[PDB]
Parts: C-alpha cells; structure tokens; sequence
C-alpha cells in the first residue's frame, strides 16, 4: 500500500490510537499514568505518547513512505481512569522487539522515557510497569551470580544475611574503616559496607581503604570461622577509574563490591556486571537517586521499573525499602516487586501495582536489601515480609549499640537467629514478635543492652507511593 | 516543486542565502559590527576559495579555513568609511580574490562577524 | 574536645542545624525546596537532609569521635518560606570540599541527592541549585572543546548553527538515512543528527549508519562549499561499546559525535568527554530522561542543576529548550541556565530561579541547543531569545517541507538570515518579527512555502515548572 | 574597546606596575628579591619582571589586541626596600590562575622562574615565596599518601 | 638535509603576546610570519596546555598555518610545538600527536621538564624523525652569579649528551645577559667535535666528542634588524636567530616583520661572501638594503636607537 | 604599509629575497665557495621545482629534496670561470630546468652553499 504525502500537521491519535490491537509477545508494553492539560482528549494524550517514544513528531514526514511504519510504530491500545484522581487515566502502549538495541538498558529508557515527560500538552506522566517480552530478556546477562549461586559460593542457607554501613558516612580514615569493619565482623555480620558516597577523598582514599578493610575482614574471618565480606565501592567518575577499581578487589581476592547504579549509570554499570561475571565478583547495587524519580504518584517512574532494569543490566543485591525504617516503603507495593526481583514468574496483580505478567526464563534472582533506620525490635517483621531470601543491614543499628560494633553485630546476628528458630518451630513473628525478642535477651546481655536503647524508635509517617 | 540546483551553487556563509547585499546594505552591516565595538579586519584569497583536506583527515582538521590577512586589524576605528575603503583597495589590488570581513572581539577572542564582501568573477 | 559517647536518637537539629554559619568559598551551597510532612518542623526537616547528604544517621553512633564532625558535618545554615505555597521552605546547606571526590559528577549527586529524596519525614523534595566553588570546578576538565574553539574548527561566525534531527524516530535503513541526511546538508543547514534513540538496532545497525552518514555529509560539504557534521550517536549499553562507536567516527574524520548523558549515565558521558578532548571530536549532549527528574515543581531536581553538571562532566552542546516548541520550556527560567551554560560569571537573580552566583574560572562554555516543535514562524523569537550562541534544529520542520529535505534546509537558512540581517540593521525582531519572514517570502518560493503549511502552528500551554 | 597599534618600545611599568591591584584569591603571588642594575627604578624592574613571566616582551606587539591583556598579564602591585641593604627590594607580583597547566609543577615554573633571572637590567633575582591558591592546589594530586597514611 | 637549508643563519619567531592568544590566533600569526621568510616560528616556553588554549587544538591550528605557508613560499616550514608536560605521558601524549601530524619540529624545557624527561623525548624524536628544540628556561636562576651555582657551558654539555638538535645560547648583544668569549666557547663546545683548554674563554679541560652530533645554537632575546651583522658575525652560519618581538613589532604585521628580517640576513650572508667586514660595515649594509626594501625600511626605523647595555654578572 | 603578495611568489632559500644576481654578485658567490676549499657542483630540476609530499607524510620525509646531478662535483677545481662555464653548459641544454650551484665540505659533509643560479622562463 503506498500514499501521497500530504505536508501539515494531524493529531496522533489518527495513526496512534489504536484500541483494537492485539499484543505480540515479543511486544515491550507500558503502563503510563498520564494527566493530560485541560482540553487534551486521553486518546490524544496517550497517542502523543507512543508516538513521541517510537517513530513520530509533530509534523507529517514524506519519510515515512520509506519504511513500513506500521510495523514500528508504538501504538496505544488500551485507556482506563483512574479510581479517585482527576483527569488522571493508565494508558497502555505496545512497542514492537525491533525498535530496541539488544541488551541495552541505556536504549530501552531512552526510547520510553525520552522526551515524553516534558510535553507541553501533559501535566505529568509517569511510568508505572514495562513488560519486557522473553525474547528480550535473553539478549542480557543478568545477574553475573544471583541468589542460589551467592549462597553456594559464602555457605550460607537458612536465614537472611547481615549487613552494615560504615558510620559516619564520611569523615573516617582508612584505617579507623578497617578497625570499624573487623569490630563488626567479628561479632556475626556476614557483611560491613562503604557508604554509597565513600569513593574516594582527601580523608580517605580508595586503595588505602580497600587494603585495610581486606586486612580487617580476614582477621574476622579467621577468628569467627564463617566467611565474610566488605562491600568495596567502585563507583567513580570515569569508566577506567571504575574498572581500577574492581580490578583491585579481584587482586585482593575478596568475594564483593558494589556501584550505585542510578548516580553511575546504566552503561558504567552494565560494564561493571559484565567484569564481575568474568572474575567471580558478587556485585551489591546501591540505589542513590532513586527516589528523586520515583517517590511521587502522579509523575516520575515507579521503582519496580528500575527495579527490572537493574535485573537486566546486572546486580546480585539491590535495595529494595524495610518498609518499617526510615525511608518510604509500602508492604504490598514492596512484596510485589521484591517478587519481581527474586522470582522466575510474577502473575498481574494490581492490588500490589503489578500490571503486566512478567516472565524472566531462567534469569538469575536478586537478592533484596533492607537497609535503613532499623533496629533490634524490627528483627521479626523483617524476617516475616523479606523471608530468607534477603540481606538485612543495620548500620547505625550496629555502631550506635552502647557497648561498641562487636556486641551491636551479637545483638542483631541474635535477635535474626532468634526470630528464625522461632519461626521454623511454628511460632507467629508478626504475632509473638515483641514476645521471641524479649526470651532472648534474658540469655544475650548484649541483644539486652540493644533493646533498653532503642525501645521507643518507630518511623510511622503517611506513604505518598501508594495504590 | 522546485528541484534545488546542483551546479554551480557554493556558498559562504553567514548572509549567503540572501539576495546580494547591496551598498546600503553592506554599509550597514559594517555599522553593525563597529556598534558593538568590534575590530574590523579584511581577508583575502586566491588560490582556495573553499575547505579543503590536502594534510590531514583527522576529526577538525580542514586546509582552507586560514585566509591571508589584508593589513592589519583595525584597532581604534570607528569609522565605517574607513573600512570600505580599505574594500575598495584590497579589491583593486587582488581583483581575482574572495574577500571578506570579519568583526573581532577582543575579551571572548572569538570573531562575531563574517562574511564575503567580494568575490571574483564566475562565482 | 572530646565528649562521653551516649547511646540513643536525638533530633537531628542539634548538630545540624547551624544558622549563624558563615559558608565558606570553598563549600558547596544546596537550595532544596522542602515539604515537611505534618508535625515536623522546618528546622529539623533541613537538618534531616542536611545529615543524611554528608555525615550522619539515625541514632548517635560513637565512632563520630575518632574523626572531627565540625569539620565534614553538613549544615542547614539559613531557611524562608516559599510565598504561595504552603508548608513548603527553602533550605540552604552546606557541604566542605573534603566530601567530594574530585572530578566527579557521580560522587557530587551520590551525596546531595542519594537517599535524603526518600525520607519518610519528608512529602516533596527539589533541589534547585548548587552553588560549585571555583576550587571544586578546576578538578573537572569541562567541555572539550567550548563554543569558541567550537566556532572556529567549523568557521562559522555571526549566526546560530542550525540543526536536524532525521526522521522517523526509528525505522529507517542505514542507506535511506543518508540519503535524508545529504538532501538535509546540502539545502544549508550545518548539521543533522541521529534521534536520540537511535544507537544500534535490527532496522539500522550503528556502523553501518556511520559509513553511509559518512559519504552523505562528504558530498553535500563538497556541493556547498561549507563544513557540515552529523551527530553519530555513541549512546550504547556499556562503555566498551560506546567507546568503540566513538573510535569509528574518530577514523572516519568526522567533526562530531553525540552522546544522551542522562540514559548513558555521569561515568560514561565523563569517559566520552575525555575522549573526545584527545582526539578533537565535538560532543553533542541529548538530555533524554530530564524531564523525568526535573518537570514538577514540588520534587526532583530543577535542570539548570543537570545543565551545570554536564558542564562540568563535559559537553560541546546540550539541548536547553525552545520556550515556543512542543515541549515545556518558560522563558525567565530557560535564559537564566542559558547564561549558566555559556558565561563565566553569573549573579544571583532570583527572578530567573539563579540562587547562588557561579563562577567558572575560564571553564568552557556550552552551545544550548534548541530543538523541538520548531518552524519558521519561530525564527525571529529563537533568534532574539538565544543570539548567535545557539543551535537551532528543526527535524519535522525540514522532513516534513512539502518539496522535500533541501527545500525544507533552503527554507530554514534563509529564514534564519533574513533575521540576522534584520538584526543586524536594527530592527525588532520581537516586534517586526512576522513582517522580515513575509519580506523574504516574496524572493524565496522554498521558505513561501513553509510559511503557508505552519502558518497556524502554536504552542501554548501552561507550564508546569515556573517562578 | 580598544586603542590603535603603535610600534616602539615602551617601558614596562606602564603596563606591568599596578600599585593599586587587589589580589584575588584565585591568583598565584610571588615574592621576588630584586637587585636592579644601577640606574634602573624599582617599579620598572619590578614590571619587567612581572612582564617577561607572564605577556610582555621587549616591544610593543599589535597582537596584543586580539586578546583582553588586562585579564591575562602579570602584575607588579607592591614594592617595598629590603633593611640594611644597598638598592634591593621585595617586588610582589601577582599571576591569574589561567596562566597555568592544571597539575604540572613544571609549568608553573616555567613561567614564573623562565627567562627573569637572566635579565641585563638586574644585578640578581631571588624568589623568596609563592601563594598557591587553592583552586590550584586541587589540580595536583599531591603526597601518594601522607603522613597520616603512612604511619 | 632534511630541511634544505644551507649558506646561511635558521631564523625563528616566538609567538607574542606569551600567554593568552587563543588556538586559531596562534595559527593566524604563524601562518603570517613563515610566509615572510621565516624558517620557524615557536611555542613560548611556557605555553603548553592552559584554559585559553589547549594543546591539541594549537597544534591543529599550528599545522595547517604551517602547511599553507610552506605551499605558497615553496621553502620548507617548521613551528617548534611544545610537548613540555606535568607528567612522561603527558609529554609522551603531545610529541606522538606531532609525530601524527607529519611535522618537522617540537620543543622542550629540558630544566623544568627535567633531565630524565628530556632523554626519553630524545629518544623517542631519534625512533620518529622528530627534531628536537630545547629551551633554557630556569638556567639563569643557576649560572648568573660568578661565586656560586653552574656555569652555562656545563649545562650546555649536558643537554649535548641527554640529547637536543637546538639549544638558545644567548646572544650577548639582547636583553639577555651573555658576554662574547665566554658564549664562543661554549658555542664551539655545542657545535665542534674537539675544543682544546682556553682559560680566556673559561673553557677549563679540553673535550672530544668522538662524533657526537653538533648542536644548533639558537640566539634569541631582545633582539632586531641591527643586530644582524652583529649575529652574522659572531655565530656564523650554523646557528638559529628568533625575533619574536622583532616581528610582531614590526609596523605592518608579521609578514612584512619576517621579510625585514630575512632581508637583512639574506644581506649580511651577501655582503660577508663578498669580503665585506660585518663589523665595521654592519650599519652601511643595512642602510644599503632599506634602499630596496621597503619593509625593512620601516623595520629600521623604528628600533634604530634600541640597545642593552649594562655590567655583566657572569665574567672571566 | 604595503600587504606582502601572495601569487607568484615562490622563492628559492639561500640570497632568493634579494634583487637578482649581477655577472659580478653571482661570480663572487662562486669565489667564496672556492676560497674556502669547497668542491663546487651543479644540480638541475625540469619536473618539480619546489617540495612536495606524494609518496609519504611522516616526519621530516619531503619529496622534491632531490635534484639531478649535472656531470660529477668538480674536485681540484680552483677556477671560477669552470664552474661559469659549466653553468652555461647547463643552461643550453637544459634551458627550461631551474640550475642551482652548490658547494660541498668534504669534512663535515654538509653543503655549504646552495643557491639558485638561473630559472626557466615563467620564474
Ligand atoms: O545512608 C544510609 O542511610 C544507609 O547506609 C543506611 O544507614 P543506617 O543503617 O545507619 O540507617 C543506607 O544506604 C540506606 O538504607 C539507603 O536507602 P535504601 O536502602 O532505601 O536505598
Ligand atoms: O525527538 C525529538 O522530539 C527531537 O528530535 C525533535 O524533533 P523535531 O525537530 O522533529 O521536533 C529532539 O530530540 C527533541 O527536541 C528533544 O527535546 P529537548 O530538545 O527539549 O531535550
Ligand atoms: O620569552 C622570551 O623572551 C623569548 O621568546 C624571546 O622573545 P623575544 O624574541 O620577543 O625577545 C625567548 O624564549 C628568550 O630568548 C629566552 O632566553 P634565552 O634565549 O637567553 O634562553
Ligand atoms: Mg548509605
Ligand atoms: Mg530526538
Ligand atoms: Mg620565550
């Protein structure tokens, strides 16, 4: 079929729109939450937005006479509004496999999220799910180890693992690093870690850093008898610098760094996931910036989209919320996409914000990290949301214990082991959790001590990421 | 539908797409520059009106670009007459060169004008 | 002095807090517009961000004695309520340079906008500037070239460049892509470019894209006697293969390259600078995503913030609005990061969102890049917004000429002149605007008939992010 | 602005002398120990030494006009006798910070301690001191590690 | 006989003002000076990399002024480029874009550079073809004074040795101090390949060089047309003369400002082939050549009452 | 202030910005060579007058450096009028090739002298 070109400016909807359209299922799909301006029809709003994200502008162009544009062209199938919000509406859009680069995170976001969010005839936009077909899953790596494999690597099953940051966040110099990290150790933490902004300053340099903390996680290994770990941070400024990095850690033979991959970047960090699974580096992702993006509803990207995003260009670990500490984290919003994350196969489920189905064929599972805010008291219900299957950190919830690291990282390695024994016995954690914490610490004076202290703290505020 | 031409169809530059200025018109243009305190200066060409790649092919690199200097910039001028006049004098001196003027400025080192002010015959 | 370590929360006001602090030059200065949540008061909201961004955590933690917390500590100095808003204060904090690594951009975001975005203490969060101090900037190498090496590698003067950005999106062969790309040069314009999405996929692949763009531009330069470039895009999902895209073009001996440093991230786009300085390659920055982070008003981050670290991270061009295009852009506010992108000094205004005056030191200035929505009829309002410094490009505006690409680049040139001999005679371009296009209509049948297709082509709408 | 080109030689002090400069704190300060030849000013050797460290040379150049000197030249501000010493004086002079290659030490005295100290017009030159400014001090990467590093 | 020069001094230009021209101005001026006769034109000492030119972009620039002046005059051209850098790579970085390029000719400050840089630039312009100018630059701060510090001739043996094609020497009548016999000895010291022992000269030990190359001694420093006969004389043909200021001093740019210079050389050579005495008839031939040459007419004109005199430090 | 030309302007090194030679100027230029022991030799060019690059660009590599050779350097030559004859000799066979005269120093083994000696008509 061939046309006459015809100069001037038509709406979107007229080739954009189109409500009849059956899903490939080798189709990326998206689910926006747009608002438009007043007087902006939904079709045309949503319209506007596949097209801007795929092959159109705002003017008719004889190129595409060229092509067959019906065979790429992003199209807006499907429109609903949404329950309890004004003008507000969730407009599906499907695009086909081609219009992708293969294993390209850094692509994918630069088609979908572009330019779309600033037009002039929307008052917000955000993007709330993206189904990523299986014949686009398989063109990346993934995780470079992931759950089973980590597990089998450090010999550890059975319970969450325990983590650590590194307190103040900036100020130490390398070697008080080190004495912090091996008083931390040694006391039952599987895991210390550097600060998501500790790189590298005049207060503390890297190489200086990462040789004491070595230095400092093998005396702890060898004095407790289980493995150990330091989240060495690569994050740095160049691509090359990253690299010196990592390359460092793997001369040191220590089993972990990490990169903060919103702040780094999706090309730096797909890099660093590829040299990871080369050398036998599990690779811990820290999440800084995110909720710049991702905290408000009515504009932004949710973070179970960055959460698949980081599955695919690669991470062993990543934040994920507690839900109960000092940062923004709704339970059913959390469980779905920690499922999203862990999970081979997520059903759609839209009580816990999952639009699509997803499927992973095989790719590696990651393993989700609370971090933040929490203490001793909040050992059961973390174990009861995350399960086993998870990495619970507790940095000043760990050097903030009144007698020092060692018995701070007693007291948590307890409180955990406590909640699990009670949990494998039958015993109700979001029930008798007050109850299993408090038998323990007739037993351990040093869980005892961390409980006196921090029997007040809760973090309790209204969410403003919600369903 | 017009089929925009092929041959014979060079330009150059800022002011090439417009009809020839003519002597009011490229007066004013002269004004222009000296009204914002610019130092006027003439150049001259002969053997190579347009960029070229004779030495090199590397990213940025062009032989051409450079133009021989007619005189000296000149400093302190505020009158426009003194500048066409030198136009006259480059032009029956080299009357086979592409001639241009050129506005500089001093504090940024960049040149704020440009623009043919004369061209041989057949061009 | 030294002080007895006791356990326990206190407010974060008490060591963050510092309102008779007097900055230092050689701190870095943050504007954050906050929204407390009910019940927590403003001083303990910008204390809270304040201490998360640089030092400290939620309960007191002993190892703060080891080092000197005065000297690191981030400090809320000074607060005032925003007028028309409720709820909502701009806090100003301060950060030593010792906290940042030198050089970069990644680290400087990691702590001034890594968690502080999350709290649950906070509704909204916006950082609207950042004052960088010259000691910090001379760590950065900036642009690699600037506009006045720019201008004088390309021998261009007097004018602003013009652009375009091929269409479709996404669809075209390698082979049609430089036969669009040569029709395009030949017709005047200075340059043409790959859309931002246009890195390597099944329809295109990125060598073969160079190549036929490579033999397109040599020939239109040939034909008109005027240096010409096309933007080879170098965006890719990891710095490996960024960088081989980018030594390709280094072999073709083009002029310049592009690079989406949102998507592609801070680490890769540093990399590319470095590059590009070494081996005399001009940077195009595509801003894809921004609108993500910094469109609302009451959270995320303002972009002149994500103008000034590209800045300094590294960028010949970056694409800075259009004010009167398809996408949001409110005059005030864009000439205020206009003047943050090319001078080397600017003074606070508060009328323009400026809230720190910046110095450069002699770093380079950036061409803005005005694309987006564009025709003809915009050529007077461009021309008097950006002055020569400037980059306009116009893809639906040439593609979609009914002649074709040359006719739509004869249109855009002479329309573009006919204002610069305007000017340059005196005239108002705000004011006798409309009458220089229809004088030049009458000796220009290629620009007559542009004017006749977007003759009733506007954009106006109400912006969402303003002052 | 600017005025018209003169060829001749002129003496340095009219350009190069600048008693009433505030420093910045982005500039990099010298402090020399000027011995003059007899017969030579202390502000003229004093200027030539600012001079020949920084823009000038021994004549007057139309190319100067093509850039802004005033930014970029180096400048005797201060002069002051040395005690107990036949015609010596301590010339401070002060330089921009975009005189120098970022990190190169070798630069910095390139410039600053070039082609000076063989001037006819000076008996001897001794540089005393140099303020770095901190915005210089952050290009280099200083010690490898420091004496609190290496303890 | 890579360059084609013979029967005559090398003349060279420094670049003016020092420091703040931006990479398309240096161009501009270089092309403007090599296409009036000059053989060389040259980086300042310490012009390397800076805010308000780069390295590459000045050499970019630099190579195409050159390449244009050499193609109009039909004389080979060389600008010196400047690979003095903070670091070995730094300055490795700078002579291998050189090499790139296909020039003849870069520089380097072998004192602030440092020895260890310097050999390992020699070396490398020995593996590439490069030739290699030297600048003194910090000399005075240690050979000026008589009791105390290094004589000039032991650093000119050292340069001989690490390696360098040019090295300044001085030129005694300049605004630089230099006293005549004490810059002839070491002059013989660069260029011959034995010099006996000449208290008068404060050459102490007589040196053999077993075939090392000579160095091209390069005068440069406060100098103009007048001094040429001066010049001629005391160095001889083998040897570089610069005028920086002596060029883009001149009252109608740099192309008139090299013809000047050239002319008046290209008059001493003559003159002296003829057996005309340089030293007494300096002035006569001068005068003679303004009667043809228009350009160094106007050159002589304006430095004619331009002298250094003054006490010299270093002495015999 | 008169602007250096730029066409026709090549030149040739060594006394080329100078009027042209006498019998007498150019005689006495022959002298000097033979004064100082210099072997005296005639090289002659009809293809390529000036430098060029066709076959490499490296460093210090010129194409055009080389001439030929008119008969062999004329060892134990003390007469100048030998060397003028040759130079006539030259020319009449040879009247369109530019001639140079040179003179070698057998123990440096580097020329000494080196200039034009006559140019074919158009130069
Ligand atoms: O800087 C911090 O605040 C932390 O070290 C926690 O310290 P404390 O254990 O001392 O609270 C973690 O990085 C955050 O949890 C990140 O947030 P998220 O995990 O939500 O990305
Ligand atoms: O994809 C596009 O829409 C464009 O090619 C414009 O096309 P048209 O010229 O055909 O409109 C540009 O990338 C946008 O201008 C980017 O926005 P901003 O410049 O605001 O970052
Ligand atoms: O910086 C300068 O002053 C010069 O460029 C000369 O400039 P002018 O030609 O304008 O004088 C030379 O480097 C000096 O000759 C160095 O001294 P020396 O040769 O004695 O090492
Ligand atoms: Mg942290
Ligand atoms: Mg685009
Ligand atoms: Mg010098």
């Amino acid at each position: 079929a061939s046309v006459e070109f015809k100069a001037g400016v038509k709406d979107y909807k007229l080739t954009y729109y189109t409500p009849e359209y059956e899903t490939l299922d080798t189709d990326i799909l998206a689910a926006f939450r747009v608002s438009p301006q007043p007087g902006v029809p939904p079709e045309e709003a949503g319209a506007a937005v596949a097209a801007e994200s795929s092959t159109g502008t705002w003017t008719t162009v004889w190129t595409d006479g060229l092509t067959n544009l019906d065979r790429y062209k992003g199209r807006c199938y499907h429109i609903e509004p949404v329950a309890g919000e004004e003008n507000q509406y969730i407009c599906y859009v499907a695009y086909p496999l081609d219009l992708f680069e293969e294993g390209s995170v850094t692509n994918m976001f630069t088609s979908i999220v572009g330019n779309v969010f600033g037009f002039k005839a929307l008052r917000a936009l955000r993007l709330e799910d993206l189904r990523i077909p299986v014949a686009y899953v398989k063109t990346f790596q993934g995780p470079p180890h992931g759950i089973q494999v980590e597990r089998d690597k450090l010999n550890k099953y059975g319970r969450p693992l325990l983590g650590c940051t590194i307190k103040p966040k900036l100020g130490l110099s390398a070697k008080n690093y080190g004495r912090a990290v091996y008083e931390c150790l040694r006391g039952g933490l599987d895991f210390t870690k550097d600060d998501e902004n500790v790189n590298s300053q005049p207060f503390m340099r890297w190489r200086d850093r990462f040789l004491f903390c070595a230095e400092a996680l093998y005396k702890a290994q060898a004095e407790t008898g289980e493995i150990k770990g330091h989240y060495l941070n690569a994050t740095a400024g160049t691509c090359e610098d990253m690299m010196k990095r990592a390359v460092f850690a793997r001369e040191l033979g220590v089993p972990i760094v990490m990169h903060d991959y919103l702040t780094g970047g999706f090309t730096a960090n797909t890099t660093l996931s590829h040299y990871c699974r080369d050398n036998g580096l599990l690779l811990h992702i820290h999440r800084a910036m995110h909720a710049v993006i991702d905290r408000q509803k009515n504009h932004g990207m949710h973070f179970r989209v960055l959460a698949k995003a980081l599955r695919l260009s690669g991470g062993d670990h990543i934040h994920s919320g507690t839900v109960v500490g000092k940062l923004e984290g709704e339970r059913d919003i959390t469980l779905g996409f920690v499922d999203l994350l862990r999970d081979d196969y997520t059903e759609k489920d839209r009580s816990r914000g999952i639009y699509f189905t997803q499927s992973w064929v095989s790719t590696p599972g990651v393993l989700p990290v609370a971090s933040g805010g929490i203490h001793v008291w909040h050992m059961p219900a973390l174990t009861e949301i995350f399960g086993d299957d998870s990495v619970l950190q507790f940095g000043g919830g760990t050097l903030g214990h009144p007698w020092g690291n060692a018995p701070g990282a007693v007291a948590n390695r307890v409180a955990l082991e406590a909640c699990v024994q009670a949990r494998n016995e039958g015993r109700d954690l979001a029930r008798e959790g007050n109850t299993i914490i408090r038998e323990a610490t007739k037993w351990s004076p040093e869980l005892a001590a961390a409980c006196e202290v921090w029997k007040e703290i809760k973090f309790e505020f209204p969410a403003m990421d919600t369903v | 539908m017009q089929v925009w031409p092929i041959l014979n169809l060079k330009k150059y530059e800022t002011l090439s797409y417009l009809p020839p200025l003519t002597t009011d018109q490229l007066a004013r243009q002269v004004d222009y520059l000296l009204n914002n305190k610019w130092v006027p200066c003439l150049e001259f060409e002969t053997d190579h009106g347009f960029v070229y790649r004779e030495h090199h092919n590397s990213p940025g690199y062009y032989d051409g670009r450079y133009w021989t200097m007619w005189k000296l910039p000149m400093f302190g001028c505020t009158d426009p007459a003194q500048v066409l006049n030198e136009l006259e004098e480059c032009k029956k001196e080299y009357p086979n060169a592409f001639i241009r003027i050129i506005g500089f400025d001093s504090n940024r080192e960049v040149q704020c004008i440009s623009f043919i002010a004369y061209k041989p015959a057949g061009y």
